[PDB]
């Protein structure tokens, strides 16, 4: 035995699954309709919605 | 709405397996001597320009005329070409030693070292795109290992071209040939290194007279410790018409340095991928 | 292949329905996305997007900042994007005052990185460093992203506002008593040859020479302090080779009446800057010259 006497302490991680509760109409999601930016590499092209 | 294209045909018949080998090259930088609408497979790549007594010097100052195409299209009978213009955007192949990154300055360089594409007495030999710091410390590795070529008896010097010889970048080493084969240097690299040389030598014993009465003149006090230098390096160790001539000795020899002194970039790079094989990148002329 | 052909005037681009509505069109299928007008499709600046940490982008969350690539000497973070303004702690021609301020502003590990990685190695800056263009959009995270302009104007996804290209007050040069209608902008880093450590002075230059003989000898007058103590390090000082009293490299065009005077607020603190109003980029490399 060394004069001391050490404490240890770790965290461990768990997979879990979740359960959500809301209300009816708790909150409002106001939305657009998708747009389409060209961003054009060469030898093809990117549309970005 | 059509693109203005370059068209390639092929003399040798081609197997299924050449024209799937050559539709992985859609990107690739082909480039060909001279600005025409049909060409020939014969002179696409430098395999016309190889030569077994000429060497890197004589290849980069060949390459430097070319026109620079991005293959676009590979089909039955025909090969498409693209020329691209200074300012634009395209996608190029990587197809070098080194890997890229955003923001780099590619150049164009011979090529130092399924497979490439040959047919008959043919092979599709691309130059190699690297960013322009590789290039220039590649250059200097070459031209020294030329000046060292006279030595090479010594143990010293052959670990010293061996230090010269590989070179280190982006997470990749690679050996440079050696310019002396068969114990002799090749006659473009000859050339090369007795220029640098003549114009130092010429330098060396010209510039003083010059410089006295220059600096005698000189509002700017620069040109007198350009003098003092000059004593200084003296101390370490003419009829008008030589001295016309050391002149344009002197000046002819720059001339003839100004191939490996300085070299163009021809792209910028924004792209990343794991697919890194290619990027885009804009052309610059 | 026939006159009709020929005389006949080209489609408009603009007229043309795209190929997504030529999609949808082709077998009358509807879909959610609006694909009638696709913005960006009629840029002509060429743009890049840069990743950056977030103690980077102080300065720049404002559009129209200059981005410049620095090579750390390490492999894992192999560059970082640092603006023009972080650069200027390293500078000496700012004064002391906005050398303090700009060390306020820029308090974080990844600031502080990045001059020590300047400072650390032996190569100079310009071998170190590589330009890329101005920026305008950022997006804040913890790790931020910058979308920056390769060669063409700073505008909004509409062109509806057109950016300025901000240069801090102490790093702007001008050499013409009246500027002629268009002018240059050129990036130069100047190094003293001092003492122990060679100096750098970093300067933004807009003047309407595109020679470059005439602008290296221009050049060489403005600097001539910068040659003499160049050669006279090269007498005092053997053995140790130095290359280049200076780079200079074009990275834009501007007009003469497009310049003006501004200052930018962050964390409540004030710089003064010298603005390019409908600046355009346009890159070459590093020139050196002595």
């Amino acid at each position: 035995h060394p004069g001391f006497a050490l404490t240890a302490v770790r965290t461990d991680t768990f997979e879990v699954d979740m359960l959500l509760y809301s209300g009816k109409s708790c909150t409002s999601v106001i939305i657009n309709n998708p747009i389409v930016t060209k961003e054009e590499r060469d030898i093809s092209t990117t549309y970005h919605v | 709405a059509m693109e203005a294209n370059i068209f390639c045909t092929f003399d040798h018949k081609l197997s299924i397996a050449d024209v799937g080998k050559l539709t992985k090259l859609v990107a690739a930088v082909v480039p060909i001597p001279q600005r025409l609408h049909l060409i020939k497979h014969y002179q696409l790549g430098l395999h016309q320009f190889v030569d077994h007594t000429r060497g890197y010097v004589r290849l980069r100052g060949l390459l430097r005329n070319m026109t620079l195409t991005l293959m676009r299209r590979v089909e039955g009978n025909q090969i498409l070409l693209h020329v691209p213009t200074h300012g634009l955007l395209y996608t190029v192949l990587n197809t070098g030693p080194v890997t890229w990154e955003k923001g780099d300055a590619l150049c164009v360089l011979p090529p130092l070292f399924e497979n490439l594409l040959t047919l008959g007495q043919w092979e599709l030999v691309l130059p190699w795109i690297v960013p322009m710091p590789l290039a220039l410390e590649i250059n200097q590795r070459l031209l020294i290992m030329g000046l060292f070529s006279l030595d090479r008896s010594y143990e010293e010097v052959k670990a010293a071209v061996q230090q010269l010889q590989t070179i280190t970048f982006r997470d990749a080493t690679f050996t440079i040939p050696d310019p002396v084969i068969d114990q002799h240097l090749l006659i473009d690299m000859k050339t090369a290194c007795l220029s640098m040389s003549m114009v130092a030598n010429l330098a060396s014993e010209l510039t003083m007279t010059y410089v006295r009465k220059l600096a005698l003149e000189d509002s700017s006090m620069l040109l007198v410790k350009c003098q003092e230098l000059l004593m200084r390096l003296d101390r370490e160790r003419v009829s008008p018409d030589d001295e016309i001539a050391r002149l344009s000795a002197l000046f002819v020899m720059l001339r003839q340095l100004d191939d490996l002194i300085r070299e163009q970039v021809v792209f910028t790079v924004c792209d990343v991928s794991p697919d890194n094989k290619s990027a885009t990148c804009i052309f610059k002329g | 292949m026939d006159a009709r052909a020929v005389a006949k005037r080209p489609r408009d681009p603009a007229d043309e329905d795209n190929e997504l509505v030529t999609a949808l069109k082709a077998k009358r299928e509807v879909n959610t996305i609006s694909v009638r007008y696709l913005y960006h499709a009629d840029h002509q600046a060429l743009t890049a997007r840069f990743f950056v940490p977030e103690g980077l982008v102080e300065f720049e969350a404002q559009p129209g900042a200059l981005l410049i690539r620095m090579e750390t000497g390490c492999d894992s973070p192999r560059h970082l994007y640092i603006s023009l303004y972080l650069l200027g702690i390293r500078a000496s021609n700012v004064s002391a005052s906005t050398r303090c301020l700009l060390e306020s502003v820029y308090t974080a590990s990844a600031a502080r990185a990045a001059l020590q990685w300047l400072d650390l190695g032996p190569h100079l800056l310009h071998r170190r460093l590589e330009t890329l263009g101005c920026v305008k959009t950022v997006s804040l995270g913890i790790t931020s992203l910058l979308t920056c302009v390769m060669r063409g104007y700073l505008y909004n996804t509409l062109k509806t506002e057109v950016f300025a290209l901000m240069i801090p007050k102490d790093m702007y040069l001008t050499w013409e008593e009246t500027r002629g209608r268009l002018q240059y902008v050129y990036l130069i880093i100047v190094y003293d040859y001092d003492g122990p450590e060679t100096r750098p002075g970093i300067y933004v230059l807009t003047s309407s020479i595109a020679h470059w003989q005439t602008l290296v000898d221009v050049a060489r007058g403005k600097f001539a302090r910068e040659r003499c103590s160049f050669v006279n390090r090269r007498i005092t000082r053997p053995r140790q080779i130095p290359l280049c009293t200076g780079v200079i490299q074009k990275l834009g065009w501007c007009l003469a009446d497009d310049i003006h005077t501004s200052f930018l607020v962050h964390k409540e603190l004030k710089l003064s800057v010298v603005r390019l109003d409908n600046f355009s980029v346009e890159l070459g490399d590093f020139r050196e010259f002595v």
